[PDB]
């Protein structure tokens, strides 16, 4: 799996900003996409019992609970994951809202730094999966998917602008950090056409 | 006087080597970087049973002066090692792929002098020979 927590990422770029190749080693953590875990039913009902386990266990309190609830619901999140956010982060009003967010733009902010900035062993290294070009697509397809659009059309009644312009702002900044990458990778110079043809697709 | 003279030198290496990569970042041209860094290798060899056997025996026989640094460095090496077993048995050995752990953890564990030897240095007034003395417990158990 990949550590939910954003504290790591956040100091390994403040590192870089030092590079310990152990923490970096740490590696694919930098997916870029919550591809694998989404919104889970299975999950629902561990977590319900107040008993959650992560990939040591905790009780769970039903405050807490909600909070998990209303993340999976909103982010399409797996229930866990969205726990393991709000453990990372100092529990307050929506915590792990900000976690989730935070964890994906220092590792895109990263990932950037790393192609762009350096030349270099680890720039090998992170593009040598040869993961990262393949996810860059859909990464990108990843902020498309129309899911803040159709809360809201449900949402007329009640609208909560404030909070959903909080999550469009990081996703368009997602978005923008994401652009710097793939220029870097051109500059990087990846093997050939095929990317080209599938990008003019894209 | 000649053994611990090319030991001292070996055991400094080795501590540097695990040094030698920034485990946390992981923790808190990537396969590149993973694969060149000495780490990897040292990892490797440590768990071969001559190499992890000649470190423990070290902090069997403990007490010049000069002796005693080697015996630091053995305790040291042992406590990084076992804080970043798991990163690279998971994070650092499928990057670049050979074998694997367990021989590492049975003479440890289950020599039980190391333990109890271990157990006397706490009492040490070198801080650096107690204080890490008192990690390795606590990450074997």
């Amino acid at each position: 799996s990949a550590a939910s927590l954003w504290g790591p990422y956040k100091d390994i770029w403040h590192k870089v900003g030092l590079l310990d190749k152990i923490l970096k080693k740490h590696k694919p953590d930098f997916i870029s996409l919550f591809k694998n875990p989404p919104k889970n039913v299975q999950q629902h009902e561990k977590v319900q019992k107040a008993s959650t386990e992560g990939v040591g266990t905790r009780l769970l309190p039903e405050q807490l609970i909600k909070e998990a609830f209303i993340l999976s619901d909103l982010f399409d999140i797996g229930e866990l994951a969205a726990v393991e956010l709000l453990l990372a982060g100092e529990h307050q009003q929506l915590v792990a809202v900000l976690l989730y967010w935070d964890g994906k733009r220092c590792i895109a902010n990263s990932l950037k730094a790393l192609i762009q900035s350096r030349r270099p062993e680890l720039a090998s290294m992170t593009t040598r999966f040869t993961g990262l070009t393949y996810k860059v697509l859909t990464l990108v397809s990843q902020i498309d998917v129309n899911n803040e659009f159709e809360k809201l059309q449900r949402e007329r009644g009640l609208g909560s602008e404030k909070h959903r312009k909080e999550v469009s702002d990081l996703i368009k900044e997602c978005r923008q950090s994401l652009a710097e990458s793939l220029f870097a990778w051109a500059c990087q110079s990846p093997l050939g056409k095929e990317d080209t043809l599938l990008l003019i697709g894209h | 006087a000649e053994k611990w003279e090319v030991a001292e030198v070996v055991l400094e290496v080795f501590y540097k080597l695990l040094r030698d990569y920034e485990p946390q970042l992981e923790d808190f041209g990537e396969e590149i970087i993973a694969y060149k860094p000495p780490g990897f290798s040292l990892m490797y060899h440590l768990l071969n049973e001559p190499m992890l056997e000649l470190a423990l025996s070290l902090l069997e026989e403990g007490v010049k002066k000069h002796l005693e640094k080697a015996v630091q460095h053995c305790l040291a090496l042992l406590n990084l090692t076992l804080q970043k077993e798991n990163l690279f048995m998971d994070l650092l050995r499928e990057s670049q792929l050979v074998c694997p752990l367990e021989q590492l953890l049975q003479g440890i564990n289950p020599k039980a002098d190391n333990v109890v030897n271990i157990a006397r240095y706490l009492y040490h007034g070198n801080p650096e020979l107690a204080f890490e003395s008192a990690k390795i417990l606590c990450c074997i158990s």
